[PDB]
């Protein structure tokens, strides 16, 4: 596409600006460019890829969400769901764009443990993200891809990585509100962040002040998970 | 508040 | 364009759909477009206007800004220069479009003292967002524009309008950060904020409770900046 | 702070 002719450093470094500058649109458009490149992306990359479309679908999300509520008011003119329905069509254009990247081909060519689990979350959380606003013939069809994207990442992480570790605490957190708020399966969402929190913090005495403080930080959120549903 | 991910 | 199909109170019901969202890119290309229809706008379409440009441009500045700083600090490759111009270019776009706005046709049209008014404050406030990344041979005539839009929206609100008019007062803090910042009157920026100050706390008292909190919310503005720069 | 417009 349009970054095809941008050396992949330079795409790299002009995400970084455009993270600097709040400029997230700009950022995903930059690291869509830089996967197209074909090369595997190091563990920095996987994290601006993610940070750049994350804050770009939560600003849909959230647009979606206030639109959606003052959709249902107005049924209890076409305007509010004609702009509901753009805002949704545009959140679902990114969702499958990042969907299409991961598939083409940044799932299939990560070896590595770490790799494949980052990859493995993101297509949950995506086909997650496409399920909060789903309502038809393949809505049950979307959810059963973010389970399964979900559940070989878990299955990997559990067997390939210490319980402590950020992407696996991450993809715990995220599986646990898949389930709550998703699947309709709000015992199942706490007893796996409840799991996640005991056997991170039984693992917490291995590490180092700064690993100390990444895991913490991700436990915290599954606390208040818990904490918000109990 | 709202749940976190 | 993409909203001549759209019917005018269609574009302003999802304005203010959009304004709810945070959607302001969505909000100002549907005041773009009711604009466009080519029947002047109410006091409060006037205003949906303004917030929704306010905004867009609001970012793309604040952008400028880091980057512009960053790029400083390399002058103490190519690719922060690059982004700079790019966001830079993409700000100049919109003031472009604004200013075609006001010019085609909501000035010429503009009859009253209070839309006048308002239209040449627009005016002055995108020449000099454009002033403020303007570099080279017609900077100066950037400056003049803005100037001359400042000057007639005064001479006109000065005759037409209250001292406590909210319009009067935004366009009087915004000529004296004008005069401060870009053309380098100091000492005008802040004889201007002075005397607008008093002159609006000398007509409160014939203000209603709703009128008078109207005017006291900006002339704390004039009052922060005359703190600042004093 | 930032002045205000
Ligand atoms: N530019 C950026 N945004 C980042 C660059 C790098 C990076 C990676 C490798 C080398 C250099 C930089 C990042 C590393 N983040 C993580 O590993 C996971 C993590 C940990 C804690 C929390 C709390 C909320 N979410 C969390 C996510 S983020
Ligand atoms: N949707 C919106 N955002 C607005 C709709 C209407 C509106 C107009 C007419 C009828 C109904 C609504 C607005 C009216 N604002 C003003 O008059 C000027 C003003 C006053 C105080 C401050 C403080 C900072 N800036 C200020 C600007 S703003
Ligand atoms: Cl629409
Ligand atoms: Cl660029
Ligand atoms: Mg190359
Ligand atoms: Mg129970
Ligand atoms: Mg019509
Ligand atoms: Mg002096």
């Amino acid at each position: 596409g349009a970054m095809g002719s941008m050396e992949r450093a330079s795409l790299i470094q002009k995400a970084k600006l455009a993270e600097q500058a709040e400029r997230y649109e700009d950022m995903a458009a930059f690291m869509k460019g830089a996967v197209e490149k074909g090369e595997e992306l190091s563990c920095e990359e996987r994290n601006l890829l993610s940070v750049a479309y994350k804050n770009v679908v939560g600003g849909q999300r959230a647009a979606w969400r206030v639109l959606s509520s003052i959709e249902q008011k107005s049924n209890e003119g076409p305007e509010v769901r004609e702009y509901r329905e753009k805002v949704e069509t545009e959140l679902q254009g990114v969702c499958d764009t990042v969907l299409g990247l991961l598939d083409s081909h940044l799932i299939k060519e990560a070896g590595d443990a770490e790799s494949r689990v980052f990859y493995l979350k993101m297509k949950g959380d995506y086909y997650r993200y496409l399920a909060e606003v789903a309502t038809g013939d393949d809505k049950k069809r979307i959810i059963d891809s973010a389970r399964s994207a979900y559940q070989e990442a878990m299955d990997i992480s559990k067997k390939e990585m210490p319980p402590t570790n950020p992407i696996r605490l991450g993809l715990a957190l995220n599986f646990s509100v898949f389930h709550y708020e998703i699947a309709n399966s709000p015992e199942e969402a706490i007893s796996l962040a409840k799991t996640t929190f005991d056997e991170a913090m039984a693992d917490l005495h291995t590490l180092s002040e700064d690993s100390y403080k990444d895991s913490t930080l991700i436990m915290q959120l599954l606390r208040d998970n818990l904490t918000l549903w109990t | 508040r709202r749940r976190q991910t």
